[PDB]
């Protein structure tokens, strides 16, 4: 190899992170951003679900 | 130390709470649905 190796040719470094699901603990949530907090008013509330 | 010689496969793993306890102590162990509940 070389410092600057081309293409096809060079290093290629991968991560292939698997997806899982079953009676093992089943561990998946959503990309629920936290939000900003508001009282005295009508409004939706998601706590924790 | 006559508990075990090792683990080989492993999985989960907890490791915490460094906390201490005429008197009793009760407990309650159960599972379902893979969810090990203790009281």
């Amino acid at each position: 190899f070389q410092p600057t190796n081309g293409v096809g040719y060079q290093p290629y470094r991968v991560v292939v992170l698997s997806f899982e699901l079953l009676h093992a603990p089943a561990t998946v949530c959503g990309p629920k951003k936290s939000t900003n907090l508001v009282k005295n008013k009508c409004v939706n509330f998601n706590f924790n679900g | 130390f006559r508990v075990y010689s090792s683990a080989n496969n492993c999985t989960f793993e907890y490791v915490s709470q460094p906390f201490l306890m005429k008197n009793l102590r009760e407990f309650v162990f159960k599972n379902i649905d893979g969810y090990f509940k203790i009281y």
